[PDB]
């Protein structure tokens, strides 16, 4: 149910580990359907993340970090403003201390694949190659539409290009950093972060 | 069996009930439809079976908030006879929500209160949340307070109002409404505390940051307040203090009821995360003169009763040192008939936090309610903003022009002015 | 939650169980 | 709940008020056709306010459409959002309004008053409640200011109890068509005192001032004349069709902006209004909605503010912006200028905020305000009525059709009454 | 129209 | 078998698949019958999602469900709406959406309209739209098996 | 095997009666196809390979509603001349239904009704379902009651009565048609019950929210409280009362057999799990006036005797309880020679929930049938309707052309007149 159900996340999630129980039930009394709690998914596959160099990195690699996506464009005066700024708290935030706090993952709203490479050289966080299917399915799961070209389900979009936005454990949301909101504080809000209180696990 | 009866009226009372009763719902561990996934059955009544439906009367003339709670993720939890929506709006008008669209919807409130009274064993209180310089929240908030007051009687009753505010007003027929209000605010109410709305602007742009917050932000920190207030009937702890114990130990004499508030762990995870939380420096912020919701600096007054309502791992050891030095401060000066009132509870349940929010997990917390001689001058300030409209009867034609009649005025105006006076006499 | 009342003494009460450089 | 039927009256009443359903009708997302594509719930949960529903799902307006003239109605139906609106609301003459009050009020107009009553009364009487009735007329012409204000008459004699809410277009100082324009615009605003409510103004030169500087037309439109009045149609009923943090109906829209009851003459306003070349290099937030709205080149009406003084004031703020940031910048536009605001009220100014933004603009905020400067306009009717009528001209049709100079003269004494009543107001 | 019978109470 | 083969969709974005077949276990089931380009149909969709929803993703087990079928003439038409409704559907080539209507005795003004269903397949509860309703049936009634 | 005989007359006995063995199918696992997936032998008999035929008979003058469950889904259900379906109506006429047409169809009725007690091993009682507002309730009603009360005397009648309503008309010769049945159920009939249409459509209404009912929104409610009546008959449990202690408990003289009817757990699910439900309050719902099943406002005169039976989950102890409060209260008045007027019934069955129609599953519930002398209101609303019709001869030449010469109107109008005094007497 987290963040919205209208989610293909949700529903493949749902159907798999749904589709787990009841077989688990036709070779062994439990409940259905089963709980939030019981419904469990690993979120990004195993070609998903890749870092500088361009090595591609399993998803437990992001074990003990406060992860965010970061639905970004290229050609927008947003994200052109937002890039230094949270390079520069990117910076300072993974290196001040013996441990490396927060873990940034990329999504592109980009027009191509020039432009998708062209933003990504300039950053230095994971992110999810455009050609996979897995860049349409998060920002159609977290509701990140630049402009309404894909009919939603009922759901108010909360927010377009550009948004950070930091991520739970099992696929659900935790909080929006309000650079584009109702709340308005872009460059000043990325210093919102709870680095210690959301962790991925 | 403890339990509490929640009577929102007006838009306001809508709203901070709706950011109320989310809270409830995640502290007690209840799930927005019924269901836990023995201290629910003091704000909820168990179905026998499963659902938790609380105990809100939520009341508006007109369906544009209660249908959004109606349409809204929390449809499955209250009793839809309980959410009362009119059918036309008093319109930031006393004499339509007192006379003119009326008998018709306080009848029908009234036995859904019948209700609940019946449904439940040994009341308590009756908390009142409402905006008493518009139309419902301030005539309907006496309509149902006059009927509430004759046949309840022998139970207390919290008017948790929005006082008008001196410079942000957003009416201008804000200074009648309230003039006219303090019927249901002096003679027909027990404690009832003033908490205003760019009081809570300034503390959450000190203390949060926050550039722009709305209504939603505002709500919050109110519920926090009550949370906080009512905690002590929900949980366990140490010493407590209950609601029949407010007025007890904070009320000094009949009348003398209009109270401050002063949560303060309000901090974000930032602010608070390079700092300490220890019961030193929280009260310290609980009697900061800017932490208080209603603009008006108690420097400037005179503190009569305080009782301190501490959440969290407070040990009753550093509590006792904590407000030593509240007497050490020359700053925070008493009157001298009350030369020993400080009443203080601990509750261990730390305060729950709601999700995407603004405060952060904190394990210690006080709320802090005073009597202070200095709310005259919240009267005084509405005192000045009604003589000058009324001098040449402005407005008025469309409070006579309905039902009420003129030279009600008149006599509320010398109820604030009799109670100016009865807060003059009680210090010196 | 009893954590008010928290045993730091023993039946007797014996309060319960919780730089220098070398100048040879 | 909250019914308001609009009583489109006049030639100008019909295309200002065709425009009203056609931005309405967008906002609420109904195609021509009558059905609906937009696929939201939010859209579809006050549909009642305007529309009535109709066997096979089709809306149609609350809209009785009124002339003597039938030339207009057949270009109303046969527009685009034109063809929505029922046959027997359409309640014209065969005669024709000649631009005389008296044939309106006491001739041929008069006999199709029983039969606009008639299809009034069944798109009112039956429902739960009305919240009060739209009017949309031409005050100077035939039909609008002549049986148009008629129809308020009887109208405020069948409930006395429910708002009227008047469009009403004032004649223009600077120049116009229809030679009687002051005869039709003082015998109007004679009972537009008493048997009224809010009277906003609304002027042809004013609004062609903003669609030349504030908008940069430059080949502007009636239809733009109709546009800009129909986008501040959506920001005064905003609230009693969309859901908000501090909820203000219509009827909450006259209780704190009316301090005696013939002071009722509002200045309507819309703000955002942006040119294409500054669309993108500006911003759009409350500050800049609120520098753009008290700014006198922005207001509907011919009467600058600044030579007077604001009695009350309101706004209808519509998005997604913080309700602090707003009535801080009420607080700040109260005292930089003190000059402009009385002192008899305190803290002149009321705000609304709907959390629905109007249909594109992330926000947008619309003015409507009680300044006391509007006898600029109301002397401006009254020099002209002077100068006709001490040498009685253009008399021979308003007393050969059944009235008399005494109806004028005190027209003209009540009028003289409403500047006096805002002078010292001042 | 035929409506569904209701699951049979098991004894308690 | 009832419905038997894929012919239950679930929705995907990117791929389609065929709702499992002992889904419906503990959850009430209702179908909707519609068609687009009706304009009563526009106002019934949007409150029944809502509806869906809030019903549905309050409880941490499933409660409702929806099943939805469709008096469409074109197949592009009903692949767009499909595409508008959130909840599960039936293809438009299969013949047991044929089958669903005949039995059920839908005419081609009663559209748009509501069947609520028990666990052999017969009818459980009706519910028209023609002209606050919605709320009648209840999650609590069809529990499954 | 305790069982009875309902015998449906009249167009509104056939469709009380269709909703009523649609309850009674669903409750005891019947299919509409007369098959299984001893409290069966009450209702239906066993027919071989797993059949449950009715025990009822369908009698209807017109063959339009008969015939009409002729061709339904329950037409594999009943035996084919247990439906018998007249020719020729009555047409509101108590003259063409008691002396002309008539007899034709009323010695092939009994003929099925001594067929249908063949089979009967210990019958209990008969339960008539008819309209007293129509011609074919009331004229042919009052010659079936009087023959079966020649060839089974001393079987229990008990006769459920649509009795018109105050305002309700759906014609205008009502007055003619149930004055002229009062001869017929006031000395020939063993317990009569009257089910005022308009009532039921208020508890429709003000508890279900459905504005809009149709006839078989009101017989389902009517089937909910006979399935009440004979729950006791077919499932065991606790205190139970059977048909004839039914009479001898509630009937305190022969000539007072008139009774009232009120079911009151009547809620939809918008209200029905919210609501916290218990023998206390829905106990107090029953005896409330405007859950009462007909206009009969129970304020008027006194109480004589009440049958409270509840089926579901609920213990003796707290049945007492709630008994208790009902003697405590002033505005349930009792009369002063029936100190001790309360019969409980208490089954373990709870209430069968019909699909589709607008009830839960309350698992409590209450019928109350209670006797009071303000039914003396229900026949002075009749009387001044039928002197305005007989007082200047007008729609009685139908009536003499087909038989019934004149006098019998004169006849019926006092011995309903001596019903009025009798229940004054009976008072004080
Ligand atoms: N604390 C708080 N105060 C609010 C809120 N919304 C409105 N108010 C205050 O309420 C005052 C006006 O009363 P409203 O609540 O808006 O209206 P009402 O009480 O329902 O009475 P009506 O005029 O009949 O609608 C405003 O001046 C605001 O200061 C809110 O969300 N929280
Ligand atoms: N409660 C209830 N009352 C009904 C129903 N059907 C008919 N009635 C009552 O019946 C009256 C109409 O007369 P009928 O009973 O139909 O006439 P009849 O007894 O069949 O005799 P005929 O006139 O020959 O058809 C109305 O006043 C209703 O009160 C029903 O389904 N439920
Ligand atoms: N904005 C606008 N103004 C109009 C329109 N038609 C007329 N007017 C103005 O209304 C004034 C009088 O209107 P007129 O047509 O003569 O009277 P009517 O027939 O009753 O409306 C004139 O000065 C016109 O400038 C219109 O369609 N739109
Ligand atoms: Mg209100
Ligand atoms: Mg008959």
């Amino acid at each position: 149910s987290q963040p919205v159900f209208a989610s293909p996340l949700n529903v493949e999630k749902r159907r798999l580990n749904e589709e787990r129980a009841l077989m688990q039930a036709q070779k062994a009394n439990i409940q259905l359907p089963p709980n939030y709690g019981d419904m469990d998914l690993i979120l990004f596959p195993e070609g998903s993340l890749k870092n500088s160099n361009n090595t591609v990195i399993p998803q437990s690699h992001l074990k003990g970090k406060s992860v965010a996506l970061y639905f970004a464009d290229g050609a927008d005066p947003k994200c052109a403003s937002l890039l230094p700024f949270l390079l520069n708290y990117y910076r300072t935030m993974n290196e001040g201390g013996a441990n490396q706090k927060i873990e940034i993952i990329f999504v592109s709203l980009d027009r191509d694949r020039e432009a998708f490479e062209s933003h990504r050289a300039h950053m230095p966080w994971l992110s999810i190659d455009l050609e996979n299917p897995l860049t349409e399915i998060l920002k159609r799961h977290f509701r990140v539409m630049k402009e309404y070209e894909v009919p939603t389900y009922g759901y108010g979009s909360r927010t377009g290009v550009p948004s950070v936005i930091v991520i739970g454990s099992d696929g659900r949301e935790a909080q929006f950093l309000p650079i584009c909101s109702g709340l308005e504080e872009g460059d000043r809000a990325l210093l919102r972060w709870d680095w210690r209180n959301t962790k991925f696990a | 069996m403890r339990e509490v009866i929640s009577i929102h009226v007006g838009q306001a009372g809508i709203q901070i009930g709706n950011a109320c009763w989310e809270l409830f719902c995640l502290e007690h561990g209840i799930q927005p439809d019924g269901q836990m996934p023995d201290a629910f059955n003091t704000f909820f009544s168990e179905t026998g079976a499963g659902k938790h439906v609380p105990r809100c009367v939520f009341l508006d003339l007109e369906p544009t908030v209660v249908d959004e709670v109606r349409t809204g993720t929390y449809r499955h939890l209250f009793h839809p006879e309980q959410l009362i929506s009119g059918k036309e709006d008093a319109a930031n008008n006393f004499a339509r929500g007192h006379y003119t669209i009326g008998k018709e919807i306080v009848d029908l409130s009234l036995d859904r209160i019948r209700k609940l009274a019946d449904n439940c064993t040994g009341l308590q209180g009756f908390l009142m949340f409402n905006a008493v310089g518009g139309g419902t929240g301030s005539g309907l908030g006496c309509l149902l307070l006059e009927r509430l007051s004759v046949d309840y009687g022998k139970k207390s009753k919290l008017n948790f109002c929005s006082w008008p505010s001196p410079q942000v007003s957003t009416a201008v027929v804000e200074p009648y409404n309230s003039v006219l209000s303090t019927h249901s605010l002096l003679e027909h109410t027990d404690v009832a505390v003033m908490l205003d709305n760019e009081a809570i602007y300034d503390i959450c742009r000190r203390n949060l940051d926050i550039e722009r917050p709305t209504y939603t932000n505002l709500n919050r920190l109110i519920a926090q307040v009550i949370s906080s207030l009512t905690a002590s009937l929900r949980f366990d702890g140490a010493l407590n203090v209950d609601v029949t114990e407010f007025q007890t130990n904070l009320v000094p004499y009949p009348r003398i009821h209009f109270m401050l508030s002063s949560y303060a762990p309000i901090i974000s995870a930032e602010k608070a995360y390079h700092e300490q939380l220890s019961v030193a420096e929280i009260t310290n912020s609980a009697f900061e003169p800017a932490s208080m919701m209603a603009k008006c600096d108690p420097r400037h007054g005179k503190y009569m009763a305080c009782c301190l309502m501490y959440r969290g791992d407070v040990v009753p050891k550093d509590v006792n040192a904590a407000v030593a030095t509240i007497k050490t401060k020359r700053t925070i000066q008493f009157v001298d008939w009350c030369p020993t009132g400080f009443k203080c509870g601990i509750n261990y349940q730390p305060p729950t936090v709601v999700p995407g929010g603004d405060l952060a997990k904190v394990m210690r917390a006080v709320c802090m309610i005073s009597n202070s001689t200095a709310i005259a001058e919240v009267f005084s300030r509405m005192d000045h903003k009604f003589d000058l409209m009324y001098a040449k009867r402005a407005f008025v034609h469309w409070y006579v022009g309905e039902g009420m009649e003129e030279g009600e005025f008149s006599e509320a105006r010398e109820d604030l002015a009799a109670l100016e006076k009865d807060y003059e006499e009680v210090g010196i | 939650y009893a954590l008010r009342d928290h045993l730091d003494s023993k039946l007797v009460p014996n309060q319960s169980t919780d730089h220098t450089n070398v100048l040879s | 709940m909250r019914e308001i039927v609009h009583v489109q009256g006049g030639q100008c009443g019909n295309q200002i008020g065709a425009k009203f359903w056609e931005v309405i009708s967008d906002e609420h997302g109904i195609d021509p056709t009558g059905t609906y594509c937009g696929d939201s719930d939010l859209q579809l949960e006050r549909i009642n306010v305007f529309y009535n529903e109709a066997t096979g799902g089709r809306f149609v307006p609350r809209a009785i459409l009124m002339d003597l003239e039938p030339g207009t109605m057949d270009s109303v139906r046969a527009g685009p959002f034109g063809q929505l609106f029922r046959p027997d609301n359409f309640v014209f003459g065969q005669t024709g309004a000649g631009n005389n009050w008296a044939k309106g009020h006491y001739t041929e107009g008069a006999e199709l008053i029983d039969s606009v009553l008639d299809v009034v009364r069944k798109e009112a009487e039956g429902c739960d409640c009305l919240q009060g009735f739209q009017i949309t007329h031409s005050l100077g012409g035939g039909t609008g200011s002549g049986m148009g204000t008629l129809l308020i008459s009887k109208v405020r004699e069948e409930y006395p109890d429910r708002i009227m809410e008047t469009f009403s277009v004032f004649p223009s100082p600077k120049v116009s068509d229809t030679v009687v324009e002051p005869y039709n615009a003082t015998l109007s605003v004679h009972q537009l005192v008493e048997n009224a409510d809010e009277v906003q103004v609304i002027d042809n030169e004013a609004l062609y001032d903003i669609c030349f500087r504030t908008l940069k037309l430059t080949t502007p439109t009636y239809g733009d004349l109709n546009h800009l009045v129909s986008a501040a149609m959506s920001g005064v009923t905003c609230c009693l069709r969309f859901p908000g943090q501090l909820n203000s109906d219509l009827r909450k829209l006259a209780v704190n902006l009316i301090p005696f009851p013939r002071l009722h003459f509002f200045l309507i306003g819309f703000a955002p209004l942006t040119s294409r070349g500054s669309q993108q290099y500006r911003a759009l937030s409350v500050p800049e909605l609120t520098q753009q709205m008290f700014d006198a080149k922005n207001m509907m009406c011919a009467s600058d503010p600044r030579h007077g003084r604001y009695l009350t004031a309101s706004a209808m703020f519509r998005g997604r912006m913080s309700t602090k940031e707003v009535d801080e910048q009420m607080l700040n536009v109260q005292n930089k200028n003190s000059s402009y605001f009385v002192e008899w009220i305190p803290n002149n100014m009321k705000s609304s905020v709907c959390d629905i933004p109007p249909k594109g603009l992330k926000m947008s905020v619309t003015f409507v305000g009680n300044s006391t400067a509007i006898q600029e306009m109301f002397k401006r009717v009254s020099d002209q009525f002077t100068a006709m009528f001490r040498r009685k001209a253009f008399l021979h049709w308003y007393t050969g059709e059944g009235m008399d100079e005494m109806e004028f003269t005190e027209a003209e004494s009540n009028m003289n009454d409403l500047v006096s009543e805002y002078q010292q107001y001042q | 129209v035929a409506k569904p019978l209701p699951p049979p109470v098991q004894t308690v | 078998c009832f419905f038997g083969p894929d012919v239950v969709k679930r929705t995907q974005q990117g791929n389609y698949v065929p709702v499992r077949p002992d889904h419906f276990a503990g959850v009430s089931v209702a179908l909707f019958f519609a068609k687009a380009g009706h304009s009563k149909c526009a106002q019934i969709v949007p409150v029944v999602r809502q509806f869906y929803k809030t019903t549905n993703f309050s409880g941490e087990k499933a409660v409702i469900e929806i099943i939805y079928v469709s008096l469409d003439k074109d197949e592009q038409d009903f692949e767009r709406v499909r595409a508008l409704m959130p909840w599960c559907s039936v293809e438009y080539k299969s013949c047991l959406r044929k089958k669903l209507i005949e039995r059920y005795r839908v005419p081609n003004t009663a559209i748009p309209l509501l069947i609520v269903i028990g666990p052999n397949g017969e009818e459980a509860g009706r519910m028209n739209f023609q002209q606050f309703v919605l709320q009648r049936w209840d999650y609590r009634f069809n529990k499954w098996p």
